[PDB]
């Protein structure tokens, strides 16, 4: 499809028979980096200059393996703004030079830091070697208003600097802070700093009358671990039983885990956790109470003895699983401790991460005082992969392409419209279908379940459908102007061309930051199922009903077809709900036979793995898409399932924030249900 | 001890024996719960954690202090049994979930942290917290956020909590305004702060009372205190002395099971496992309205309803163990009888398909009620309305009946709601009159709008300086009911409140609504709800009503299903051959009936014709209660020309060939220009042609002329309007005059239209395009007439009643004479028209009413208003109202 | 000219309104009317100082203003010492406790009360708005009048927060709700109707024929708790004292049962 | 401020602006000025009708828009 669009260019009319010519394409494609090599593809008549050379291999870049986008992004910039053009980002803040000039006393310095991180010690050890102190004020108390002030005052009649720490728990009194700064401030030396947390409550005023310093912490799991330690103080480490300090690396360890894998927020955390310092204080606390209860004395005490159980309940439902709600996290997180907090991590044969790199493994170090644990620590290698967190390493790839995709909106969001509006609208008009009737609601054969819901889903499709149509043919009407404009016409006008979806066209589950014209396109393909239903409905009745391979992702809401099958089976054999159980039978044929339990869905895929005879095996490609799904409602016998099977969950999008429901899914007898379990296997509608 | 309980439960028990056996039992089950698997699963040390994370107990009696006596340890937090009389609460079931909160929150409390169980509302977040306290005795008190917050009380509250040594629980934090969130935000930050410094390592004995700032002083912290903040993100200051918790999922097949088996139910768990799911199904494939709630709380309702079922269907039994009956069936009865009255008409099959689902084979009967369904019939027959059994015409209204009688004897503060024209009114009237009949006690019912008068008045004022307190109209009413200066105990008070429901005048009926049964007026004074009074909302909607006052009230949902077209038709012919329009006008009337009966029938021509006017184009929402009102009205002046007729010719009366063939005309006469009456020309062209096609009644024959110009003449005969058009000559003088009434087509049709509908002092509206003579036509037609007169009234966009009111102080007066006060026109034998134009410009409110609209349907429909300077019920005679006004799409 | 006429015709006819209050005094009423008229005829005065033909009504205008200055400086106490007056009658006079608790402020609230009554005749003897000013002191006395009220006031709100220190408890329970608390200790029907807001399930307290000793305390559905060893209330008369001992013999037959 | 205007267009009087002593004045002023007129006190309604008509006659209220 990439292609397709990109060909409409006429520089690359002629890119099919390129790209089948051409035999290096296909290494070119599996290249780590595709950007620094892109093979001469487009049609030009003349010869163009190297910026027009890094515009067409930008735009293959964004056809073929768009996640080294951004990579090629830098690289187009390198070779029209010149080189090292960011090489001054990457080198650290000298931030000295910037309060010494180019910065006015009249203008603060705020210090805005990623929540869950300290912009105090730049600044605070800068002070150190320019030898000027300041009055450091925390802005969390009452007296903390008055003692500011009290402070600035005497700092701008002498001349010295100011502290004032968290400032985004005050907004009024920052306000109040910026309306007393835009007087005059007679010292020139006076320099006042705002450390402060990225916060949207924070005054426009001041953000703009000051100079904004943005700091992050470092990715990388040293680096996490590295200020993990340095934040615990060395006396809490070296004290008690030795294998405390084991302990806290281990606790150390599994937080940079829970965090780095943060960043990948669809695969691996289904959502943004906070995760933050106070979690890891509070294990740190739990791990020093339960080895002071163990171990009365200091003596080293036996790894077995180490009450490995409760410091597992512990962070796995008080610390690091409160805010966990969905299961599948919480059974992550479990899968997690138990792999690492066990007495088996105390030998020399313990494996922290495995399958690293594809056959390296990350060796736990054999130690027993902190200081082995920090050169450990230290001694990490650089090229650290997403498989040491537990992904699979093709993660890091997905989350480039996020990244990518999110920079050309950026770019769209920083850019006579009765003309495009007319050709969108009308576009759009030819596209989606005109009208779909209720053919439904008949008295006989009202029984059947599967008539009710596909009733529901036809009314309320074709409900909307004729809203949207409405709508769209007003914005028609009013872009020449043959009628007037109300507010609700502005409103959805105004939505239209800053290309948001509509809120009174979204009826049905959407994902997050979705464009209007992938909204209309999926309006258009859910209405043609519908359109399908209902002519098998017409044709054969209740009956034909049953045997149609539905799409989960084009259905509005798939909890209610799964329940309306249930009440099927139910009802057929006269069964009770309670006694059916979900069974999922992958087949490759698109029409497979269906008996009297087998329902028919098509478009699930499957991320992470690929099925083959109802056997999954892990796999690096993602969205392996499932042939067709025959659900099979049983009864259930009352069995214990084998070690052997796992409750993958099934997704309705690939932002992975609504469940609805559950498969239970027989793997190969090589791998084990914890791999499934850590790489965030999961089955999608969409 | 489980089995004596199951077996003790079954018997009959005085209701806190009650209470303490099922808390035993449910204790019980999780002890047994607890030691069964994760005790017995090979753990052999009390030191493993696997018995250490529960709930344990340490009683030591020879300790002097009472609040070290006891120590509950939970991991490793162990607190003192503060041993505060709880009374009897409520026992919260030990879910898994709530486990796992029980161990956040202590572990959080350890620290000298707080709580957060955030998630969706209903998961028991605030009752888990509350459990928790109860468990180690502190006593927990419940800042709901739900606009009922306050600073004052607030910070004494925290003061006191903080002094005491109590717990706080905020229902809602995120609800809060974000002013009043910041704030509370800061003193539990001050709290908490304290809280924390208060277990310092190098600090941990205490020598320095642990103090804070509060109320703009210091305030000793006691240790036993915390504060834990309920969300649906917490504020900055908070995130880092709050320890979070998702309660997302209660498990309600676990609460189930365990109540159902405290009930005394054998087989609980599979009723568990039925009806989990089919409160969901409830939940998901019925349609969606406001008052449906089959949360967590509705399903322990139904599930102690069941075994209240099974107890009496055991106590039947044995006055006549007696472990056979079918608790499926008691089960699904149960359900039944607490749901169906709140369902939609079409939502009913739907139910009993998902309970055919979930329940296979089991079947539901309702209760026969023979005792009172006689007096309903005979007080059906006596107010000539339609009384019938099951499927027989009658079923629905009399099944809605018994539903209201059902949800009376269960509790007070009953709710029916409907769409405007259902069975609402005369359902709970003739429910009274049938339980005086029956049970020997007078029922007295006052009807209240409470639109037409404002909260001030409904509910008394007290002066700003005087301080002196004087009742409403609501407030009064209950005083004079609970002080009995004339015996109005035992007699049944029924206080229905017809009219819509706002958040705002229900705000002091809360309290009532509720157990509390108590009244509490600003000036001090407390009203407690005697039992023999009932207070009903006879509303339309019930789109603009908090969920408290909903979720406070039973609630019947009266559908237009329930009075079908047959009614209607059944109730005028009765009308007409009983209740005379003033002997010989009853023989007409009667006469009349008799000819217009074939027509009145389920597939005749008016029911067809209405059929057909529901699909046409009116200005005006239509109503088939509007229409069929008029139409009986039209009808009832025809047999009024009829007697007039006969009484002109006082030899060769009126006979039945030409009465008959008069009937006839005028009965299409009437269905012309009542249905569709209200539309364009084309509009009643296309009527007229529907009618024409249907209908076996002679037409006129001329096919240029559509049937609407058209008249019936008392001949029986069809004759044009054209020949009743008089030749006018004004004066020179008078040309374009203000007054001049130039006679013509549509003067003197809506000249006919307008006595008839006088005639029976009906109000009308002449709802017209601006410029079309509407005032004009009103006034030559209402001063035509002799003993009419006319006051006009021009109702601005902020008329209020208050308008009226000094238009009866200026031109009527008050009498008492009669049983009631009575307000009557000063003139005698004059009927007092009040004119409207622009009624339906007044504004609607905030809540989709209109203040004067209201206090018109209330003086039109009962005949009176209740007075604010006395509160007394005056009963309006010889006054009538006529309106007009614009289009609505203006 | 005329409009100076209409203000003088308006306030040399103006009469203050007086409502009987519970047969002891004639209360003015229509605070917010005159008021509004006060504010009106001010913002008038001032307006047409501003004209060109105010030099030949200039010293009509300035005595005027003086005169209307003068007038609303002595409602605007009026007011506030009506608002107080009326609370504090309704606190010492609503009960009979009152008097023992707070004896010294109560003879400080006789004289006040006395005083204000006379004024109260006074006025009512001479309606008329000029008249009530042209009264001897009638200022100064509204100031010893109002600040001698806001002392007793800040006097009481002291006690009841000793009160609440003495008895955590009283925490819970509002500012009017502790009043009657405290007034009405005698009589411990009135107390029942708090005893679901200090307590966690305490509903009611179960005394002695003569109310003199409490036997227990009940719970709202009629659970009923009898104490070991009774609190006798003639021992410890103060209701915080033996509210204190009832919560502590509770814990403590609590503990034995 | 609105609808106010049409009700002494559509007839000539606005009925709810004369209450009490405001309608005693002007029944005052109106019985002068039918005394200026020549007319005596008659009836007070019939004095009110004698304003209403003059009113009609005499009034012309003008009120700008921009479109
Ligand atoms: N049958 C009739 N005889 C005499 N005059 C008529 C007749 N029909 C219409 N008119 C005239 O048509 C005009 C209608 O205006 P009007 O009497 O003010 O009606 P209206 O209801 O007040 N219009 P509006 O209140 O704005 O909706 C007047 O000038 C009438 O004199
Ligand atoms: N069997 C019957 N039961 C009830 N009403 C009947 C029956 N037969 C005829 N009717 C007619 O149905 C109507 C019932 O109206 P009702 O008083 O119940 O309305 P309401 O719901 O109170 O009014 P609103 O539409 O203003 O909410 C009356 O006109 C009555 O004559
Ligand atoms: N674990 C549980 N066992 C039994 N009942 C429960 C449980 N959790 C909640 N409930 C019931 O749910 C009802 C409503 O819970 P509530 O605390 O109001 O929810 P929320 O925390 O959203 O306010 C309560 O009446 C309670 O009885």
């Amino acid at each position: 499809e990439a292609v397709v669009r990109l060909s409409c260019l006429p520089a690359f009319k002629d890119l099919i028979a390129k790209v089948q010519a051409d035999e290096q394409f296909g290494i070119w494609l599996d290249s780590s980096s595709p950007e620094q090599t892109v093979p001469y593809l487009w049609s030009e008549e003349t010869p163009a200059t190297p910026i027009g050379q890094a515009i067409h291999r930008l735009l293959l870049i964004q056809a073929f393996r768009p996640d080294r986008l951004l990579a090629m992004a830098h690289m187009f910039v390198s070779t029209n703004l010149g080189e090292s053009f960011m090489s001054i980002m990457e080198q650290p803040l000298d931030l000295t030079h910037i309060v010494g000039t180019e910065v006015k006393p009249n203008t603060p310095v705020l210090m805005c830091s990623v929540p869950g991180y300290d912009a105090s010690g730049h600044v605070e050890d800068l002070a150190a070697e320019q030898n000027t102190q300041i009055t450091s004020i925390a802005i969390g108390s009452a007296e903390g208003f008055n003692q500011a002030d009290k402070a600035i005052n005497t700092a701008v009649k002498s001349g010295r600097w100011v502290m004032l720490k968290n400032v985004h728990l005050a907004p009024g009194w920052l306000m109040q802070l910026e309306k007393k700064l835009h007087s005059l401030q007679p010292h020139a030396c006076f320099r006042l700093f705002l450390t402060m947390e990225i916060n949207p409550k924070v005054p426009v005023n001041l953000l703009r009358a000051g100079r904004i310093f943005v700091f992050e912490p470092p990715p990388g799991v040293k680096a996490n671990m590295l200020r993990t330690f340095s934040s615990i103080p060395v006396s809490r480490i070296c004290k008690s039983p030795n294998e405390r300090a084991r302990l806290y690396f281990l606790l150390a360890w599994f937080h940079a885990i829970i965090q780095e894998r943060l960043r990948y927020a669809p695969l691996g955390w289904s959502k943004k956790y906070e995760f933050g310092e106070s979690d890891l204080r509070s294990a740190c606390d739990t791990v020093d109470t339960w080895l002071d209860d163990t171990a009365k004395g200091r003596q080293n005490i036996s790894p077995d003895k180490i009450p490995w159980s409760a410091l597992k309940t512990l962070m796995a439902q008080s610390i690091y699983g409160g805010r966990v709600d969905n299961e599948f996290d919480q059974r992550l997180l479990n899968t997690f401790l138990e792999r690492l907090f066990t007495t088996r991590s105390f030998d020399s044969e313990f494996k922290l991460a495995c399958k690293v790199d594809g056959h390296k493994d990350i060796q736990m170090p054999d130690g027993i005082r902190r200081e082995e644990f920090v050169q450990w620590v230290e001694l990490l290698p650089d090229t650290q992969t997403p498989s040491w967190l537990g992904l699979p390493n093709n993660a890091e790839r997905v989350l480039l392409t996020t990244q990518g995709v999110d920079m050309i909106s950026k770019m769209l969001k920083m850019q006579a419209w009765m003309r495009t509006l007319h050709t969108t609208a009308s576009n759009w008009l030819h596209l989606i279908p005109q009208t779909l009737s209720h053919l439904k609601r008949t008295v006989e054969n009202i029984k059947d379940p599967l008539f009710r819901f596909f009733e529901r889903e036809v009314k309320m499709g074709a409900k909307l459908l004729q809203d949207v149509r409405q709508d769209l043919a007003d914005v028609v009407q009013v872009c020449e102007g043959k009628k007037k404009q109300t507010n609700y016409l502005r409103t959805l006008i105004n939505e239209l061309v800053k290309g948001i979806l509509p809120r009174s066209w979204s009826h049905y589950t959407v994902p997050a930051g979705m464009t209007v014209i992938q909204w209309v396109s999926d309006f258009s393909e859910r209405i043609k199922q519908l359109q399908n239903i209902s002519l098998a409905a017409a044709s054969g009745g209740a009956k034909e009903l049953k045997n149609i391979h539905v799409c989960l992702g084009g259905l509005f809401v798939p909890e209610a077809y799964i329940t309306a099958t249930r009440q099927y089976v139910a009802q057929a054999n006269s069964w009770s709900l309670e006694e059916l159980c979900l069974e999922v039978n992958v087949t490759t044929s698109q029409g497979a036979t269906l008996d009297a339990c087998s329902f028919g869905v098509t478009g699930l895929k499957l991320q992470g793995a690929t099925c083959n005879n109802n056997k999954l095996s892990l796999s690096n490609a993602i969205s392996t898409a499932l042939p067709l799904t025959q659900l099979r409602w049983v009864k259930q016998t009352n069995t214990e399932k084998k070690a052997s099977v796992v409750t993958l969950p099934v997704y309705l999008n690939f932002t992975r924030a609504d469940l609805i429901f559950t498969v239970d899914f027989e793997i190969a007898t090589k791998e084990d249900p914890r791999s499934f379990y850590e790489r965030g296997v999961a089955v999608l509608c969409t | 001890t489980l089995n004596v309980l199951a077996d003790s439960v079954l018997m009959e028990q005085p209701p806190l024996r009650r209470r303490k056996l099922e808390h035993l039992i449910t204790e019980l089950v999780h002890q047994r719960d607890v030691t069964r698997s994760l005790i017995k699963s090979k753990i052999d040390n009390a030191k493993s954690f696997e018995w250490l994370s529960q709930m344990r107990f340490y009683f030591d009696p020879k300790q002097t202090d009472v609040l070290q006596q006891l120590s509950i340890q939970m991991a490793n937090a162990k607190f003192n049994y503060g041993f505060e009389y709880l009374g009897v609460q409520d026992k919260l079931v030990q879910t898994p979930l709530t486990d796992r909160c029980y161990l956040t929150m202590t572990q959080a409390l350890e620290a000298r942290l707080g709580g957060s169980p955030f998630g969706p509302a209903g998961t028991g977040k605030t009752e888990s917290v509350k459990a928790l306290g109860h468990q180690l005795g502190r006593f927990v008190l419940v800042f709901n956020c739900d606009e009922t917050f306050d600073f004052q009380a607030m910070g004494r509250i925290f003061v006191g909590l903080c002094q005491v040594g109590a717990w706080g629980c905020f229902d809602e934090f995120n609800r809060l305004e974000e002013r009043m969130l910041s704030a509370v935000s800061q003193q539990v930050q001050c709290i908490q702060e304290a809280l924390r410094e208060h277990s310092n390592p190098n600090y941990d004995k205490t020598s320095a009372p642990i103090t804070c700032e509060l109320l703009n002083k210091q305030v000793k912290v006691s240790p036993d205190m915390a504060i834990f903040i309920t969300m649906n993100n917490l504020p900055d200051n908070l995130k880092k002395l709050f320890r979070s918790l998702a309660m997302t999922k209660p498990d309600r097949q676990l609460i189930a099971q365990v109540m159902l088996y405290s009930q005394g139910f054998r087989t609980a768990e599979v009723l568990a496992n039925k009806i989990v799911p089919f409160f969901k199904l409830c939940d998901e494939q019925l349609s969606s309205q406001s008052h449906y709630d089959f949360g967590l709380r509705a399903l322990k309702s139904v599930l102690v309803s069941a075994g209240n079922v099974k107890r009496e269907r055991i106590q039947k039994i044995k006055r006549e163990i007696a472990e056979n009956l079918p608790e499926q069936e008691i089960l699904i009865q149960s359900v039944c009888e607490t749901m169906v009255p709140k369902l939609v008409a079409e939502d009913i099959p739907l139910l009993f398909s998902l309970l055919s689902d979930v329940f296979p084979g089991v079947q539901y009967h309702r209760g026969e009620m023979t005792a009172l369904r006689e007096e309903l019939k005979k007080v059906c027959q006596e107010m000539y309305l339609t009384y019938g059994d099951g499927e027989e015409v009658g079923g629905m209204w009399v099944e809605k009946v018994l539903q209201l009688y059902q949800i009376t004897q269960i509790n007070h503060g009953l709710m029916m709601v409907g769409p405007s024209g259902s069975g609402k009114s005369m359902a709970w009237r003739v429910l009274l009159k049938a339980l005086e009949r029956l049970e020997g006690v007078e029922g007295v019912a006052h009807i209240i709008d409470p639109k037409a008068i404002s909260k001030d008045h409904l509910y008394g004022t007290l002066d700003p300086n005087t301080r002196e307190w004087t009742d409403g109209l609501f407030t009064h009413v209950l005083r004079k009911i609970i002080d009995s200066v004339r015996g109005e105990l035992q007699k049944r008070q029924w206080i229905v409140f017809d009219g819509d429901v706002d958040p705002e005048w229900v705000e002091n009926l809360n309290s009532v609504l509720d157990d509390n049964k108590l009244l509490t007026l600003p000036n001090g004074e407390r009203l407690s709800l005697p039992p023999n009074v009932r207070i009903m909302f006879e509303v339309q909607d019930l789109k603009y009503a908090t969920l408290a006052t909903v979720s406070r009230c039973g609630m019947v949902w009266f559908s237009e299903d329930v009075l079908s077209t047959d009614m209607i038709f059944n109730n005028f012919l009765a009308r007409l051959r009983s209740i005379p329009l003033d002997s010989p006008m009853l023989q007409i009337q009667r006469d009349a009936a008799t000819i217009m009966q074939p027509y009145f029938t389920s597939n005749g021509l008016v029911t067809k014709a209405l059929e057909h006017a529901f699909q046409l184009e009116h200005i005006m929402d239509l109503t088939r209660l509007r229409c069929l009102g008029s139409l009986f009205s039209m009808l009832h002046q025809a047999c009024r020309n009829v007697a007039q007729y006969n009484a002109n010719h006082p030899d060769f009366p009126m006979q039945i060939e030409q009465l008959e063939r008069y009937i006839q005309r005028y009965l299409v006469y009437a269905i012309l220009w009542s249905l569709s009456g209200d539309s364009r020309l084309k509009m009643r062209a296309e009527l007229g042609e529907y009618i024409r096609r249907i209908t076996t009644v002679p037409l006129p024959t001329a096919p240029n002329i559509p049937i609407i110009d058209y008249e019936v003449s008392i001949s029986g005969e069809w004759s044009p309007w054209q020949a009743k058009v008089p030749q006018i000559e004004v004066e020179t003088h008078k040309v374009a005059a203000p007054d001049v009434v130039v006679p013509t087509l549509d003067t003197v049709r809506h000249e006919a239209l307008l006595y008839t509908w006088l005639a029976e002092h009906k109000p009308l509206v002449l709802c017209g395009p601006p410029g079309s003579g509407k005032t004009m036509t009103l006034f030559s037609a209402l001063r035509a007439l002799p003993d009419m007169e006319v006051v006009g009234l021009n109702f601005s966009s902020a008329t209020t009643p208050e308008l009226l009111l000094k238009t009866f102080d200026h031109y009527c007066e008050y009498r008492r004479t009669p049983n009631g006060v009575v307000l009557a026109p000063v003139q005698l034998g004059k009927w007092l028209v009040l004119f409207c134009d622009e009624i339906n410009l007044p504004d609607m409110d905030k809540y989709g009413t209109q203040r004067v609209i209201s206090f018109i349907r209330q003086m039109v429909e009962h005949g009176g208003f209740y007075r604010t300077s006395d509160q007394t019920w005056v009963k309006l005679e010889r006054i009538q109202f006529v309106g007009a006004c614009n289009p609505p799409t203006d | 000219e005329e409009f100076l006429k209409q203000i003088r015709e308006v306030w040399n006819t103006y009469e203050l309104d007086l409502v009987n209050y519970q047969n002891k005094c004639r209360l003015i009423r229509g605070w917010d009317d005159l008021f509004n008229k006060v504010k009106e005829h001010i913002n008038s005065v001032s307006a047409m100082k501003l004209s060109p033909y105010y030099k030949v009504f200039e010293e009509d205008a300035l005595s005027w203003e003086d005169k209307l200055n003068r007038i609303m400086a002595l409602f605007d106490v009026w007011i506030d010492v009506q608002r107080r007056w009326v609370y504090l009658e309704g606190i010492f006079t609503g009960s009979a406790d009152i008097k023992h608790l707070l004896p010294v402020e109560t003879q400080r609230f006789q004289s006040i009360s006395t005083e204000f009554l006379a004024l109260m005749k006074k006025v009512s003897k001479s309606p008329l708005v000029m008249d009530v000013l042209n009264i001897q002191g009638v200022q100064r006395s509204l100031e010893r009048l109002a600040d001698l009220l806001g002392k007793i006031q800040k006097a009481l709100g002291e006690y009841l927060e000793r009160e609440r220190s003495s008895f955590p408890r009283f925490y819970f329970v509002g500012d009017e709700d502790l009043l009657e608390i405290i007034g009405n200790s005698k009589n411990v029907a009135k107390l029942q109707k708090h005893f679901k807001k200090m307590f966690a399930g305490v509903s009611s307290i179960i005394l002695n024929e003569d109310n003199s000793v409490v036997l227990g305390i009940s719970s709202r559905e009629g659970e009923e708790v009898m104490f070991k060893t009774p609190v006798s209330i003639t021992e410890h008369p103060k209701i915080n004292e033996w509210l204190t001992l009832v919560e502590k013999e509770m814990r403590v037959t609590l503990a034995k049962l | 401020f609105l609808e106010r205007m049409n009700t002494l267009l559509a007839n000539g009087e606005v009925p709810g602006l004369f209450e009490g002593d405001e309608y005693a004045t002007l029944m005052t002023q109106c019985k002068e000025g039918a005394q200026k007129e020549g007319l005596m006190l008659d009836s007070h309604e019939e004095l009110y009708k004698w304003f209403t008509s003059q009113v009609i006659r005499n009034l012309h209220v003008v009120f700008t828009m921009n479109p």
